[PDB]
RNA sequence: UUUUU
RNA sequence: GUCGACGUACUUCAUAGGAUCA
RNA sequence: UGAAAUUCUUGGAUUUAUUGAAGACUAACUACUGCGAAAGCAUUUGCCAAGGACGUUUUCAUUAAUCAAGAACGAAAGUUAGGGGAUCGAAGAUGAUCAGAUACCGUCGUAGUCUUAACCAUAAACUAUGCCGACUAGGGAUCGGGUGGUGUUUUUUUAAUGAC
């Protein structure tokens, strides 16, 4: 519990409450979901994060296939349209879609889409309470009009993945073939449901297969039709009937954003500067430089892995090189040119 | 960009003596006035010999690696 | 009220000596070595052997009247290694703990300006 | 606990790291060991003294001096702090020329072989043998327990004599399992 | 002024720096073992691939590259090196066969034809500025249960 | 299975 | 003499690489 | 030594201090930097001759490039005849022959290692890369010389030199 709070930034390395830690305690949610709401301030993403947070806080309003065909998939097709790699955006699709349903037809909508009636109503109620606490404490009457929100932009969707990853920085899983191609040999015939993954910070066993984690049958990825993303966010792990761990996916995250978010957490370390053609440690001064480094993600008893190299600005502070800011490929190339002129 | 036929004066001045458009000496000759007799003697700038004033037999210059070092107290003009 | 001697520590690969002598170096006060304090010849270079040797000389020196010693630590030197080994380091620590005042510590290893050949041969030694 | 002093001369290439790490060096010396610490900028030597009224452990002074000395040889601070924490750590030092008279590129390759690519070989020895190794040009220092430093020394020496890193690496696994 | 001293130090560090790359660059220059150079090349291609340092080739760029390859046919076994190895049984060995096949695959590459990144700055500036303790700590309380650089310190 | 500000 | 060195004439071992499909 | 044993040792070993003798070698400074046709060359001082580069409005005027024949030098090892013989050390002897990361270790040590006068003429004698000449990009470091500055420092009278 302390470790999870520290990763979220709630507690410092000495186990005192941070300003963020105090700030999360004001909300009625778990520390993970608060952190999602904490970072939502950018680009009017707050309505989407509130809906996602309320949905996860209350439980899944979706009815599973086991508990129950064309109609079922038809409703699933409608709500997965926002993103093909996110369970979270499937939840957001339903909750925000309900907002445009007039009150009289709400019951027909919930039955038509195999949606648990009770949970969504509490999700509606809990959305108002969240929007109330934020408006009241940021400056308060909230109408049903306030919950009506339009579709996210493509820029927003990428950001939501980053905010979601903020609260679940400790539940990122990487495809096993990336780390140990010998042990996890993936073929084009292999079912998506059988592709192994390895959670971060997983306790190493003598046999690596003991740490493998597979996609849950319920995830939209099982119907994806192509190879799954390199990294995946998962909410919880369930022991399937075949003694196989199944993971409830949240949404996919790219390497460079993942390093960006973990930079503020204790889950990222930087290698030595890289060398070679293209990759050259540009030295502005004896104390500051521009270079490429390989971020290592994860905490040597666990499973950590290296991310794609990212151009960084380093400064020498008290004898140690500290990464100040990340740099785009164009930004580094222009920098390499500038010292040449 | 530069014109080889018409190089800049400073550019030629920077170049080695043999590497200019038409090679020529960077040395010169001096009129050195003996402190005593006030007569004028012609001295090579890069003189390799201890030039002596004929009337007074006084040392006017001393040889060195390149340009000769003129004796202290000797006035000089470029000829 | 404060009498000085000199504590010479010779830290070789296979043994450690702790020799306490007067300031000149002619007169020996107490010589104890790692071998005299251990049952197995393997452990003569062991730090534990040095500690026992250092304590024994420290006790003996206090009986004589010596209350402080200047440390002149040395290795085998010559064509062999020049830095004192852990046996010498252990002997120095034990002497400090003994309460005997440590005056001045210097390394006096015999270092050659240039020496004869080393016993190893062209291919080296100490597999 | 009589009034005593130790002087440890800092070589020039270790002065700047001593500056950046001074904030983390005087606290343990002045607090746990109750030692009076100081650096003489004129002589560039770290000076430690026993405070008769405050210092209580007779071995504090020598314990502190070895800790400063370990940092001076090139060992990181935390590894040097292990000398203060424990009492059974020693430093083994020997030169490449002691093992084998190597010169020119032969000496450069010998140093490269010991360190290994990206320092992997040195870390392999350090982890297996539970020791810390500082590879200062042709001067090698090893820090750890007496039985441990000897094991690391043999692995290092085999590399100097020409044994390939790969074979030495396998030998490290065997001794590591025995440990 | 004393600022001049600051200028000399900054130059001194830059000079000490340039030497270090020169010494390292000089030493790496001498090592020309195939295995060593092969390992370095492989690791470099990963880093450039992983970081996508290389720009994507436009369709026109690929066409131009394909045009030169057809014009020249530089990556077939009619070259001097390939013909020399093949005709003299040196390609039966595994290593020289790999280089020949490496050349050939590289040539093949060029021959191929209701309605229902921007990195997030999680710094303190992008923050929900919400507004809401010592006495509560008194309630908790009631519950119960560079120094020494140049001078002696 | 439960269940919560 | 199932002899050594050389000269001559022969024999033999090291060939698969990428893409798709099951 | 992985543990032992050949070995030395109460006639005093190992260790300590004051000396003395012999023969080699020139640590750290030391750097692919400098020098030499190559092999190679590292303590101080003196003598003997030799040499590249630079400066020159000095002199000769094609005297030049490459080179079978032919000649000089040619690491280490090695041979002939004297000298020397400290260390290390092929050969030879001898202790132990138990234990696989420490598995070839130890002790005595002939020839040699060093030198003088001659032989031998081989190296991964490597940049696995003929010699001469011309041309084809930018950058800043270093070694030797030369030019320029109204630059810092020293000369602590100036200065002129030297060092930057
Ligand atoms: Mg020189
Ligand atoms: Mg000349
Ligand atoms: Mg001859
Ligand atoms: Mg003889
Ligand atoms: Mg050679
Ligand atoms: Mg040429
Ligand atoms: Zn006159």
């Amino acid at each position: 519990a302390i470790q999870l709070l520290q990763y979220l930034g709630a507690l410092d390395n000495k186990e005192m409450i941070t300003e963020d830690g105090k700030k999360m305690s004001l909300f009625p949610l778990s520390p993970r979901f608060s952190k999602m709401l904490l970072v939502s301030d950018e680009k009017a993403c707050l309505p989407y994060i509130v809906a996602i947070v309320s949905a996860l806080s209350v439980g899944d309003p979706f009815i599973n296939e086991f508990e129950l065909r064309s109609k079922f998939y038809k409703s699933r097709s409608q709500f997965s349209k926002l993103d093909k790699f996110s369970d979270v955006f499937r939840l957001l699709s339903v909750v925000s879609a309900m907002d445009y349903v007039p009150k009289e037809q709400k019951e027909i909508f919930m039955k038509k889409n195999f949606l648990r009636g009770k949970l969504m109503e509490e999700i509606v109620k809990l959305r108002k309470q969240l929007m109330y606490i934020i408006k009241s404490n940021t400056s308060v009457v909230i109408r049903n009009e306030d919950l009506k929100s339009d579709i996210p932009s493509v820029i927003q969707i990428k950001l939501l993945k980053q905010m979601i990853c903020a609260g679940f920085v400790d539940h990122v899983a990487v495809r096993a073939d990336v780390l140990f191609p010998d042990d996890a040999k993936i073929t084009n015939r292999t079912s998506i449901i059988n592709i192994p993954y390895i959670p971060v910070l997983a306790t190493r066993t003598p046999n690596i297969e003991d740490c493998f984690v597979y996609i849950h049958p319920t995830s939209i990825l099982n119907n994806l039709g192509e190879m799954p993303p390199k990294y995946m966010l998962y909410y919880s792990l369930h022991l399937g009937g075949n003694n196989k761990t199944r993971m409830n996916t949240l949404c996919d995250i790219a390497s460079t954003p993942l390093a960006n978010i973990a930079r503020k957490g204790l889950l990222l370390t930087y290698s030595k500067p890289l060398t070679g053609q293209g990759l050259k440690t540009v030295n502005l001064s004896p104390t500051e430089r521009y270079c490429y480094v390989v971020p290592r993600f994860g905490s040597d008893l666990k499973i950590g892995w290296d991310l794609n190299p990212i151009a960084v600005h380093q400064k020498k502070q008290k004898g140690q090189w500290t990464v100040i800011k990340f740099i785009t490929r164009k930004g580094f190339q222009t920098i390499t040119g500038e010292e040449k002129e | 960009v530069q014109d080889l036929l018409h190089p800049t004066a400073a550019s030629e001045a920077r170049k080695h003596k043999l590497k200019t458009l038409v090679q020529g000496p960077r040395s010169y000759f001096l009129d050195v006035k003996c402190p005593g007799c006030l007569n004028i003697t012609t001295v090579f700038s890069h003189a390799q010999t201890a030039v002596t004033c004929e009337s007074c037999s006084t040392i006017l210059c001393t040889p060195t690696g390149g340009k000769a070092k003129l004796s202290e107290g000797t006035s000089f003009r470029r000829k | 009220s404060q009498v000085f001697g000199v504590a010479r520590i010779y830290a070789s690969f296979n043994d450690t000596f702790v020799h306490v002598t007067d300031l000149s170096g002619k007169e020996t006060i107490a010589r104890v070595t790692g071998g005299m304090k251990v049952k197995a010849d393997r452990d003569e270079s062991s730090p534990y052997a040095a500690m026992l040797a250092a304590q024994d000389v420290a006790a003996k020196c206090k009986e004589v009247g010596i209350t402080a010693v200047h440390v002149k630590i040395r290795a085998t030197g010559g064509t062999r290694t020049k830095t004192p080994g852990p046996g010498g380091q252990a002997a120095l620590r034990a002497l400090a703990r003994s309460g005997l005042r440590i005056g001045r510590i210097e390394d006096v290893t015999p270092v050659p300006s240039d020496s004869t050949r080393k016993k190893g041969g062209r291919r080296g030694r100490r597999l | 606990i009589k009034f005593e002093s130790r002087k440890i001369m800092v070589p020039p290439h270790r002065m700047t790291p001593l500056r950046n790490s001074w904030t983390k060096i005087y606290p343990p010396l002045v607090e746990h060991l109750k030692l009076q610490v100081r650096m003489n900028l004129k002589t560039k030597s770290v000076e430690l003294r026993t405070n008769p009224k405050f210092t209580t452990d007779p071995g504090a002074l020598q314990k502190g001096a070895d800790f400063i000395k370990a940092f001076t040889l090139g060992f990181d601070l935390d590894d040097s702090i292990a000398l203060l924490r424990l009492d059974d750590l020693y430093i083994e030092t020997f030169e490449v020329k002691d093992v084998k008279t190597l010169t020119g590129d032969h000496l450069s390759r010998a140093i490269g072989r010991i360190a290994g690519k990206d320092g992997k070989t040195k870390f392999a020895i350090e982890n297996a043998t539970r020791t810390r190794i500082v590879l200062a040009d042709s001067k090698i220092h090893i820090l750890g327990g007496f039985t441990h430093i000897r094991m690391a020394r043999e692995s290092v020496v085999s590399l100097i004599l020409g044994s390939p890193p790969g074979k030495v690496y396998g030998n490290l696994r065997t001794v590591a399992s025995r440990l | 002024p004393e600022e001049m001293r600051k200028r000399t130090t900054e130059m001194r560090l830059m000079r000490e720096l340039m030497f270090r790359e020169e010494r390292k660059a000089r030493r790496l220059k001498k090592i020309k073992s195939k295995t060593y150079r092969k390992i370095k090349k492989k690791e470099l291609m990963k880093n450039r691939e992983l970081a996508a340092v290389s720009s994507d080739e436009d369709n026109e760029d690929h066409d131009i590259a394909r045009a030169k390859e057809r014009m020249t046919l530089k990556h077939k076994t009619n070259s001097k090196w390939a013909k020399d190895m093949i005709k003299h049984g040196m390609t039966n060995d595994a290593e020289t066969r790999e280089e020949m096949e490496e050349m050939l695959r590289q040539g093949e590459r060029l021959k191929a034809k209701n309605p229902w990144d921007l990195l997030l700055t999680a710094d303190d500036s992008t923050r929900l500025k919400i507004v809401d303790f010592k006495q509560q700590d008194v309630i908790a309380e009631a519950f119960a249960g560079l120094p020494g650089w140049g001078e002696w310190a």
